[PDB]
């Protein structure tokens, strides 16, 4: 298990550690996130209690580096470093547990949820995305625009999610452009898959990440990218089985953890609808249909 | 954006544009089988493509012969619409090309769109202008075109005969939409007022007759006095 130790908390913030959440009092003796699960990556995120304008994180990985957060008072916002001296940083963390000013990140064994929101999300692809080669963690935050929005502007704050367009010359074919606009395979396995992502599993990284990053800071674009790579494999007639099975997989648990009081914001009628119950797929998304049945009914 | 009313005067100006209707590119009746079941047969069709300022039609003749072994083929017809204007675009010198392309049904915009994404600039627009183009096979000199045809072919007219020499192009797409429109409404009675006086005949290489500006604003007050009484009729005004 890993440490992710703060300086200090000297404003008042609601504090996420992936789907869980504490707030935090001005000048609260708060030192940091402890017995955080080896294995996955992990986000750690901010909303100011005084102004609840930019939610705010750091997406990271404890195998690659000891990580701390310090409140900056001058751009104020905490913000992510990595200590370089490890028995400092061992030092530390063990000065704040043996004061217990810490929390523990509260996972419940028989719980894999974090597991599966992020069982395809890697941290070196999280660092493609969002480009700032000189850390090994990475900032999102609610405003940070993608690169296809920024198409339609600070291109170093931007997010490099991979641009799906259905009617651009890269989605059709000349020669087939009924066939590829009403089937959308061809986009799917030879661009998309065979192309440019390699294989599934980075497909559906960049999926699970654009919907961490919508449901955590309210990310619109982010929003946008996984409706769009939803709706690619949906509006395609063929599909890899495996794929399929485990679009469903992946679709139920983020259908699952979304907050009920954000469905109307986070989930484009649109879409869903489409691919539910007009698609390809209408009928290959057994355990998504029944959750979205059950849970948000209205928006279908 | 969309075209209206609003900005009506726009199709006159000198940005070269043309209106594409797909309504009789798939025609079909509808019959009884032995077996007592219903079938389509197809008759030929044709795109009608048509610029509002200098009133040059291209009627792309659509023969039957498309269709044979197609499924779904109301949704084949607007692909095959775009495919075909998509063409007649790319056969054009450049100075000739639209630069937009008004559809009169908002469903040609996807497939418009999907096949001109090698014209970036060519814009395409939808109307919010109800417009009559679906009577063009009632222009006696169309409708045999087309019925003839016995393979795919490309026609052209100037739908409004020689009136420029003497109207304005505003003036002569008022009046194709008024006799379009009569002839829509109630055809035999719109053909009688064109065709009753003998002694004014259609030109060789004409589709209208030869009236007179005098006689034209008879047989135009007649168009509208038939529009009007068709519209008592159905609506027991
Ligand atoms: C008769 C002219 N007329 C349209 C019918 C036509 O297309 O000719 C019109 O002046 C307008 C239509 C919409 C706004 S004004």
């Amino acid at each position: 298990m890993n440490t992710v130790p703060f300086t200090s908390a000297p404003i008042e913030v609601t504090i996420g550690i992936d789907q869980y959440s504490f707030n935090v009092k001005e000048n609260q003796p708060f030192h940091g996130i402890k017995d955080i699960p080896i294995g996955h990556v992990h986000v750690i995120h901010f909303q100011h209690a005084d102004n609840s304008s930019m939610r705010y994180g750091y997406w990271f990985d404890c195998r690659m580096g000891n990580f701390y957060i310090q409140y900056d008072p001058k751009d104020g916002l905490y913000k992510m470093m990595e200590e370089r001296d490890g028995a400092k940083f061992e030092n530390i963390v063990h000065n704040f547990k043996e004061r217990q000013m810490m929390v523990s990140y509260p996972k419940i064994d028989e719980d894999d949820t974090w597991y599966n929101l992020t069982e395809f999300v890697q941290m070196d692809k999280i660092r493609k995305i969002v480009r700032k080669d000189e850390n090994q963690f990475s900032y999102v935050d609610s405003s940070m625009t993608t690169v296809q929005e920024n198409e339609l502007s600070d291109p170093a704050h931007s997010l490099n999610y991979t641009v799906i367009n259905f009617k651009s010359r890269e989605a059709i074919r000349p020669g087939h452009e009924m066939e590829d606009f009403l089937d959308k395979s061809y986009y799917l396995n030879t661009v998309m898959l065979q192309g440019i992502f390699k294989n599934s599993s980075n497909y559906f990284g960049e999926l699970q990440f654009a919907f961490l990053n919508a449901m955590f800071f309210g990310n619109y674009g982010s929003s946008l990218q996984w409706h769009a790579m939803i709706e690619l494999i949906c509006s395609s007639a063929t599909v890899p089985k495996h794929m399929l099975d485990k679009l469903d997989e992946i679709l139920y648990y983020q259908i699952k953890t979304l907050p009920e009081q954000y469905s109307d914001i986070l989930l484009n009628e649109r879409v869903w609808n489409i691919c539910l119950y007009s698609s390809f797929q209408k009928n290959s998304l057994h355990n998504t249909e029944k959750i979205m049945e059950n849970k948000y009914p209205e928006l279908l | 954006g969309a075209m209206n009313s609003s900005n009506y005067a726009e199709l006159f100006n000198n940005d070269i544009k043309l209106f594409v209707d797909d309504t009789n590119v798939y025609r079909v009746t509808v019959h009884k089988t032995f077996e007592g079941n219903v079938a389509t047969k197809a008759i030929n069709g044709c795109i009608f493509t048509l610029n509002p300022k200098t009133g040059h039609l291209f009627l792309k003749i659509i023969h039957t012969s498309v269709w044979a072994g197609q499924k779904r083929l109301s949704q084949l017809a607007k692909w095959k619409t775009a495919e075909e204007v998509s063409a007649l675009v790319r056969s054009l010198p450049k100075e000739e090309q639209p630069k937009q392309i008004i559809v009169t049904r908002k469903a040609m915009l996807d497939p418009l769109e999907v096949h001109m994404l090698d014209f970036p600039n060519i814009a395409i627009r939808p109307t919010e202008l109800r417009l009559p183009f679906s009577a063009a096979m009632s222009i006696d000199k169309l409708s045999d075109v087309v019925m003839k045809a016995t393979e795919p072919q490309m026609v052209l007219f100037n739908i409004y005969d020689d009136w420029l020499d003497r109207i304005s192009s505003y003036t002569a797409f008022s009046r194709l939409t008024l006799l379009l429109r009569a002839l829509k409404t109630n055809e035999e009675s719109a053909k009688m007022i064109l065709l009753s006086d003998p002694t004014i005949t259609i030109k060789s290489y004409h589709l209208w007759p030869s009236f007179t500006d005098e006689q034209w604003i008879t047989i135009e007050s007649q168009m509208r006095d038939l529009i009007l009484t068709e519209y008592g009729r159905k609506y027991n005004v």
